[PDB]
């Protein structure tokens, strides 16, 4: 069969993908592009309106001396210019991040004990339902106790709510189902049983604060906002004194003792509070992505949906804006979720492994790393050599390094069932690639690459960590594009091959199994395409409170 | 020598130990037992071997509710604790006869570790204690069972948690009374970031010992912060002596006189009487049926008032056997005494202010918690320069079981290990004995 | 003890509330059962719940402070800590928020008092709370028109009175009866209806409110005219200011 | 003339303002309110659409047993229900914060030295203009060097740009005026001469990154985004090698050595990066507000416009959302910028001072503090006693404490010309108020109050600081409503009385003297009113890239 | 102090200027600071003037660090000793002394 990227290459160029030569300089520069033309016209209008020059195609060098390409969003039939995959220009991408940033998971296990033990009152599915009615009024920013309170406009905050989940089927089934993430409905049977056993009789809230607030404020707002309205709702629903010593136990539990943040805070040089992208460990990112519960018979699809999730968040929004900005890093990321290229390479490796070892049946050792990561690396690099259109597509060495190594690392983890040997395979891929083509990535690409092999299995203080626990704040990883989202994919890979319901945190997995989210986490690449086409509807807009 | 003041020192039964000890014999800068306590708290680590073993067996590493399926390792750590601890000790020590201690507790489930003092003498700060201890136990466990290169990273995760992705040792199975340097509210704050429950745990809820340990840590921080330099030094030393060391038996005697039937108000009345009898305050002016008191020694008035504040906490929260009202005592002892006398309250209003916010943040939705989770580094309770938190320690020591976030809930690992250390458990004893020993060298 | 400076009726009333030797004037009789109903923590005839075992059943180590400090009866028993909370109108209620907290920690043992503008609270062991609450409800701490027992939804201290002279209550816990001229408590302090209301007596008349109040106002006794009380407040400000600078 | 709040009181209530009695419970609860009615209907629609209950007036206690009041925005004729002053419901308030968050000031002094000394190339007004045309193309997110870049949509980022200023008039006049903040145009003559002398021959950029980016990301993004596009524009405009050793000097200068953040980063318990509200010192907030350059003949107006700026930002957005959330703290803040109440009290105090001492002519000592703060405190409290409608309006003790003490503290500073004695007067006001009414604020209101007198003149490590340098991270101030914005006013007060052009940073003052901002910082209270009326047009919306 | 330029780059508080001859009295100021910094007379505290009194080398006594968690006692003890020594040298008033503090240690603790 055709390689999976052939359709996309045929769409981009007039030549067949194998053709070695072309003609440049005859496309009219920016004028070849619908999108650049839109931008030129908009820049003229903006400049005139505000009295300050802005976008101008004659500044600096003239874009479009070559073909300005369309990109296929992988697993879709949507082809767009790359500007439509810039996070600024794509409301789906922005909403994906808002939906993570504005979420916290907050236990009820201490709260219910305070109620039963310190106050001496009962807790049942009926009282929990009454509490959930209360907190779904309060959480978006509405009052339950005081006189003369002024409140948020319900339509501005329609995206904010609270659901619960629990491993106890009897409680889950009796709470009003409007408020329940039903583990049995959302997950296939095997996964549901795993997840219910992890949660047990615990009861957890999934709290989503308003997008408009998250955008006005920051990620570290989320757990505070959550806790304030949990606290008010405990007071109201359980008929408590409105501020007694026990109130502080609900606060400490909701803010500290029983809260799960999406991200942990960052060191000062990159100072940020909780629920920012740099604090989100790779295992959590894999668990946020919901591909695992839909596409579980295809571990490649699951792994690469996680790669798309992370490449966008970590390279485009986090490294490309929070940590830098400007034009940023769209195509460093798109390489990992367009043109079915990473898909081609990773299906090749999965078949290699399936045929030679069986998934998860290879020895978890360096022999397997050397075998699989080498074989898949050579396959991927051969494709760039055999298809000049492919090499002109993924024109930056970094893009190619990330894609080839992601396939190699995921494939290695498919063989071993262990993410750490997957990670070793990622670094071996880089070393081989570098020697094959006498190049790798941008000036600073392989900082982590060269520390990489030695730090995979290290146990020292700021070196040793299982991959699932690493993240964008792991020291070697803190700076550079073309790694973080791919590591999230490698973290997912062995778990997808094993059929595991989650990678690192079962509560995080369950917390995004929810169709009341604005973004559809089951189909990340489909959503990026919908946003590119300007067909995604985000939360948080202010049209209701601005003029017609 | 610098100050002329002398104080009489007592034990926690109210019995005289040594008369007329120079004030500076109690200074953190001079007293060798305070030095030993502070270096001990820098260097001591609790290791939960059972916890490490269970985290490995279940692959539950990296923080609350986290687990990595397929990574489970079943190692007989507690059954081989003697060998593992001895191997760890060989790495932790500098030389074979130094002051390194590694002691198993609970049938090998826990270890007390005291990292050698010499490592801290050539260190900037105190993180060598958890970091040296952690890697010595990670290596000792790997070596005990010949854990492979492929699996050893799980042992590291079980010991130290999600660090360095997290800034903290998130999910770790070691504990210290100190917390990481990044969490300091300001430079010099590290001896303040010690949970009240940890102090109460280490001192086995002995009220005077808890108050003493807390005061020693708070007032030693005041020296590190520069607050007890120059003009303020005597104020801080007198506060340490009278509020935390029961100087002149003043706290003890106020509690004795008010314990049966007394209130915050009756303690105030007795303290004002005692300040007047001792010549600390004097009537300055007469208004209409109201005496305005003055003082020629504001630092000594402050110290007397601070002793009364401690006694009022002991009487009020002691009578309830419930800690929560310490926020109220800290507020209204100070509010009342100002309108009773015309003199400023303890720490010139800063205890009262601390108490206002502490009351709010222990009875509201917005943050805080129960008394035991506060500390001198907490944003709510950092404002008084040593004169509030020791009362919170006393109140939690006196709590008979009214708190959800009790020392039993928050500080069990700390309790088991740190209460073993005599100078941590009974600091009043050792600091008074050391003061007596150096009394003629001041 | 002195308690408070000043030469006004307000100042004297502030001292009287603080002075445990001052006999609070009893204005109304309330049954033990009705105090329990007003509090709303347990039903009449219900055993006191416990938060921990009786102290006697515990095996505590030697502690001289414990030995010297007599626990209150509810602490001996292991009672829960519970509360009673009052709102006081700025239109001349007899007690006011800091007056209460100051007075409570002079008069009552084992007390957690909190002051806010619109509410003032005491938390203590339940059986002891019941005894204190009787005094807080029966005496001149309380007027049934210008004070309210309220555990939530406390708005009213700063509001205009209604045409009967009653403070606003969002939850209408205290109802003035025109036929008797008496106020009935029809709900407990958290707002749940009582099976049978509790007689709280007649509101104090204007003359008596003025005799008894502890708030300074221009249309009563103004604080600025109690020059000795102002002098002491200003003194404390100055001495605190100097002390924080250089301990002089 | 009538006291300034009388019109507002007559609007709110049927009774005259002095009347002591009213009738309650007859207004139909929420049904009395146009805004609550809108919210009830919206909640029904939201719940029906999403399948989860939301706003419901029957949850908890029944709002509106008393009159739900309109508020006059002070200095305007606009009356709105308080919900329209909630930051969630008020796009002007949101944009005010975005315009601060997305701004940094970046010197060109080190960069031009790098150019002349390390590159050996000349800098002139002409080359600066060429650089500014370049950076105004690049800053919003457009390319100047590489081929096949994908870019931000110019119309989504129309609010992003770069201007410059300098104290050298002849140099300023030679740069293209589209790019220049003209100090002589924006400031009255004496202020202009002060500001130009502070800046001298220095040349400074005012960089504003896109609102849409700031909302997607955080404040710590701003200086990074700024520096990336300055760096690209230096490369393009001065014809440099596109990445050589000197490139790093431009980066270090723009990111560290000559950048001024609006806010400094926060400690871990309240972890946040730069350019978040807690990091903005009170003197900067006063300088951001532009009332000083318009209303200079009226120091009360200038001071109270700063109070409004700060009460909204610090209590509503910062304390009420970043540090808590939910219904939040609208009316804790509105008390300081509605019904002309603080205005009445502060004009009383200013006139008292004028008459007795002359502005700025009182001794700077405790005698003046005692005199002025006491007199003004008694005036304000008398008004609540004389006008029952006023007391029912500012129903929370905290609101009254903040308003009375702000008037007392500003007045004391009008007398001394020194903010520190102003601050002492604020605390004395609290102590007097507490004794007069036997109440002050909410449970935790006077933590800083009671520490206050002693810490005004302290010199110790974490105690001693001039008021202008204090901010929301000053330890005593870190938690509580009803202080921070009022302190910004007190910081402004002596400087307004003195006629000073700025309070703490002349660069910050000049940087907001710019009508290309989205929010009009010259008329903060007018803008809050416009937002309340749903007449403000914010930046950052996604309408262009979402369905019609 | 002379310019009231305190609190960070380009910052200035008009009206707060204080004109103190610190460098001209450096010997007295340094000696007064040393008495506060030391623990005991003749311990390992060093306070040495450099550059004609424009600079001082300060070595805070090692004993302070032996009973400290970390190293911040060096700047914090030094800062407050020099703030106090300057205030005392010139009898700087309660009203003005906070400017000396800002000139020595900056915007801390707001920063
Ligand atoms: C439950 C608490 C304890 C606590 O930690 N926070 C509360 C409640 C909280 C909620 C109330 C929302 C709701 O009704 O659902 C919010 C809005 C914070 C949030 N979670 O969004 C808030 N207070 Ni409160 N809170 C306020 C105030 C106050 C005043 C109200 C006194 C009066 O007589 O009405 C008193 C404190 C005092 O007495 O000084 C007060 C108490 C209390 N405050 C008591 C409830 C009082 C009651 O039962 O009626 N707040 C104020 O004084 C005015 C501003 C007002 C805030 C809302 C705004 O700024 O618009 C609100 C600020
Ligand atoms: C105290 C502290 O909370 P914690 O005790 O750490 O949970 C802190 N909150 C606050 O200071 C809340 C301030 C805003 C709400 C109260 C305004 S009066 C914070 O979240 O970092
Ligand atoms: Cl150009
Ligand atoms: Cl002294
Ligand atoms: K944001
Ligand atoms: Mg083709
Ligand atoms: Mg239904
Ligand atoms: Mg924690
Ligand atoms: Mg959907
Ligand atoms: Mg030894
Ligand atoms: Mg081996
Ligand atoms: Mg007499
Ligand atoms: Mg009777
Ligand atoms: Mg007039
Ligand atoms: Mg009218
Ligand atoms: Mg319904
Ligand atoms: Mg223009
Ligand atoms: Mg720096
Ligand atoms: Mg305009
Ligand atoms: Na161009
Ligand atoms: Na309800
Ligand atoms: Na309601």
């Amino acid at each position: 069969a055709d390689k999976l990227f052939i359709n996309a290459l045929k769409k981009k160029f007039e030549e067949s993908p194998e053709e070695k030569k072309t003609t440049f300089y005859t496309l009219g520069g920016w004028k070849q592009s619908e999108r650049k033309t839109e931008f030129v016209n908009a820049g003229k209008e903006v400049a005139a309106k505000r009295g300050i020059p802005q976008y101008n195609p004659d500044i600096g060098t003239p874009l479009g001396q070559r073909v300005l390409m369309p990109y296929q969003v992988s697993t879709t039939d949507t082809y767009v210019e790359g500007d439509d995959l810039h996070f600024v220009n794509n409301a789906a991408m922005q909403q994906m991040w808002d939906d993570i940033r504005r979420t916290v998971i907050v236990g009820l296990n201490h709260a219910h004990a305070v109620i039963e033990k310190r106050l001496g009152k009962e807790v049942t599915p009926e009282t929990i339902t009454h509490y959930l009615e209360t907190v779904n009024h309060a959480m978006p920013g509405a009052a339950v106790v005081q006189e003369h309170m002024v409140e948020t406009h319900p339509a501005l905050v329609a995206d904010s709510y609270v659901k619960v989940f629990t491993g106890n089927d009897e409680i889950a089934d009796e709470i009003d189902p409007a408020f329940v993430i039903d583990i049995n409905k959302q997950f296939p049977e095997d996964q549901a049983e795993t997840l219910k056993a992890e949660v047990g009789d615990g009861i957890w809230q999934v709290v989503r604060i308003p997008t408009i607030v998250s955008r006005t404020c920051d990620g570290a707002t989320t757990s505070r906002w959550s806790a304030m309205q949990i606290g008010m709702s405990m007071i109201s629903a359980y008929k408590q004194a409105a501020g007694e010593a026990a109130t502080g136990d609900f606060a400490y539990a909701a803010k500290h003792a029983e809260v799960i943040h999406m991200g942990t805070y960052l060191p000062v040089r990159r100072a940020r509070g909780e629920n920012e992208p740099g604090g989100v460990p790779f295992g959590y990112l894999a668990d946020i992505c919901q591909s695992s519960r839909v596409n579980y018979e295809d571990p490649v699809r699951v792994s690469l949906d996680v790669v798309a999730t992370g490449a966008m968040l970590y390279d485009q929004i986090w490294l490309g804006s929070y940590m830098s900005g400007g034009v940023g890093f769209t195509q460093y990321a798109t390489a990992a979720y367009t043109d079915n290229i990473l898909d081609d390479f990773t299906y090749f490796g999965k078949e290699y492994v399936e045929d030679k070892y069986g998934l998860c049946e290879a020895p978890n050792n360096m022999d397997t790393v050397l075998d699989v990561a080498t074989e898949v690396t050579f396959y991927g690099l051969e494709q760039y050599e055999e298809y000049p259109a492919l090499l002109e597509d993924q024109f930056g060495g970094s893009q190619r390094a990330a894609v080839v190594a992601a396939a190699a690392g995921c494939s290695t983890a498919f063989a071993t069932g262990n993410a750490q040997t997957g990670l070793s395979g990622w670094y071996l891929s880089m070393y081989l690639h570098k020697e094959q083509h006498s190049r790798l990535g941008f000036y600073g690409y392989d900082l982590q690459d060269q520390c990489g092999a030695s730090n995979v299995f290290s146990i020292r203080g700021d070196e040793g960590l299982p991959l699932e626990l690493r993240g964008p704040n792991y020291p070697n990883y803190a700076m550079n594009v073309g790694h973080q989202g791919e590591y999230a994919g490698i973290s997912q890979a062995p778990h997808a091959a094993r059929g595991d319901a989650f990678v690192f945190n079962p509560l995080v997995k369950i917390a995004f199994a929810d169709d009341n989210l604005v973004f559809d986490f089951t189909n990340v690449r489909g959503e990026f395409a919908k946003g590119a086409l300007r067909e995604f509807e985000p939360a948080g807009e202010r049209a209701l409170i601005t003029p017609a | 020598a610098k100050f002329e003041d002398k104080v009489d020192l007592y034990d926690d039964r109210g019995n005289l130990v040594e008369e007329q000890v120079p004030l500076e014999a109690l200074s953190p800068l001079r007293n060798p037992a305070i030095k030993s306590i502070v270096q001990g708290i820098k260097r001591t680590v609790a290791v939960n071997l059972e916890g490490i073993e269970n985290a490995l067996k279940t692959a539950k590493v990296g923080g609350p509710a986290c687990k990595i399926m397929g990574r489970e390792l079943d190692l007989d750590i507690v059954g081989n604790a003697e060998s593992i601890a001895a191997a760890a000790k060989e790495m932790i020590q500098v030389t074979e006869d130094d002051d390194t201690n590694v002691e198993l507790l609970g049938g090998g489930k826990r270890a007390l570790v005291q990292v050698p003092s010499a490592r801290f003498d050539v260190a900037a700060e105190y993180s060598a204690a958890p970091l040296v201890t952690a890697t010595a136990f990670v290596q000792a466990i790997i070596n005990e069972f010949d854990v492979s290169m492929y699996d050893a990273n799980m042992v590291k995760a079980a010991v130290l948690g999600r660090y360095p992705q997290s800034v903290e040792y998130m999910g770790a199975n070691i504990a210290t009374m100190l917390d990481i340097p990044q969490k300091l509210e300001g430079p010099g704050y590290a001896l303040r970031n010690i949970m009240v429950n940890h102090v109460v745990a280490a001192t086995l809820k002995n009220t005077l010992q808890a108050a003493a340990l807390s005061t020693i840590l708070e007032q030693t921080a005041m020296f590190e912060m520069g607050d007890a330099v120059g003009a303020f030094e005597r104020m801080h030393l007198l506060g340490l002596a009278y509020q935390g060391m029961n100087a002149d038996n003043l706290v003890f005697d106020l509690v004795k006189a008010n314990g049966k039937e007394g209130t915050v108000g009756s303690v105030i009345a007795d303290l004002v009487e005692r300040a007047l009898e001792d010549g600390v305050i004097k009537v300055e002016k007469e208004l209409t049926d109201y005496k305005v008191y003055g003082t020629d020694d504001l630092a000594m008035w402050n110290a007397y008032a601070a002793a009364g504040l401690m006694a009022a906490t002991m009487v009020n929260q002691g009578a309830a056997r419930a800690a929560q009202g310490v926020s109220s005592t800290l507020l209204y002892y100070n509010d009342l005494i100002e309108f009773e006398t015309g003199l400023p309250s303890v720490d010139f209003g800063k205890v009262e202010g601390t108490a206002v916010g502490f009351s709010f943040f222990s009875h509201s939705i917005y943050g805080g918690g129960g008394p035991g989770i506060f500390n001198g580094n907490h944003i709510v309770t950092r404002h008084s320069k040593g004169f509030a938190i020791p009362c919170v320690a006393a109140a939690m020591a006196l709590d008979a079981g009214t708190q959800m976030f009790s020392p039993e809930a928050t500080s069990g690992l700390i309790k088991e290990v740190f209460s073993q250390v005599d100078e941590f458990r009974e600091p009043l004893k050792y600091v008074v004995e050391a003061a007596a020993e150096i009394k003629n060298e001041i | 003890a002195q308690y408070y400076p000043g030469t006004t009726k307000v100042a004297q009333n502030r001292r009287n509330f603080c002075n445990p030797e001052y006999e609070l004037e009893k204005l109304r009789e309330i049954s033990d059962e009705d105090v329990v109903k007003i509090l709303g923590h347990r039903a009449p005839g219900e055993e006191y719940p416990s938060v921990h075992p009786p102290l006697e059943e515990m095996d505590e180590p030697e502690d001289a402070i414990r030995e010297m400090v007599e626990p209150i009866d509810g602490a001996k028993a292991g009672d829960r800590v519970r509360y009673i909370q009052f709102t006081d109108s700025m239109y001349f209620a007899p007690a006011q928020p800091y007056v209460r907290s100051r007075a409570y920690l002079c008069r009552y043992r084992g007390a957690d008092a909190g002051t806010l503008s619109g509410r003032q609270i005491i938390e203590t062991r339940e059986r002891d709370l019941e005894k204190i609450s009787k005094e807080l409800l029966e005496t001149e701490f309380f007027d049934p028109a210008r004070s309210g027992v309220r555990g939530k939804s406390v708005h009213g201290h700063s509001l205009r009175l209604d045409e009967d002279g009653m403070m606003f209550d969002m939850l209408r816990r205290q109802i003035y009866n025109k036929d008797t001229g008496r106020v009935e408590m029809v709900k407990n302090q958290i707002g749940d209806e009582l099976d049978e209301p509790v007689d709280l007596g007649e509101p104090l008349d204007e003359e008596t409110l003025m005799e008894k109040t502890t708030i300074y106002r221009v249309d009563g006794e103004a604080y600025r005219d109690d020059v000795e009380a102002v002098e002491i407040m200003q003194r404390i400000h100055v001495l605190r200011s100097q002390g924080g600078f250089n301990l002089e």
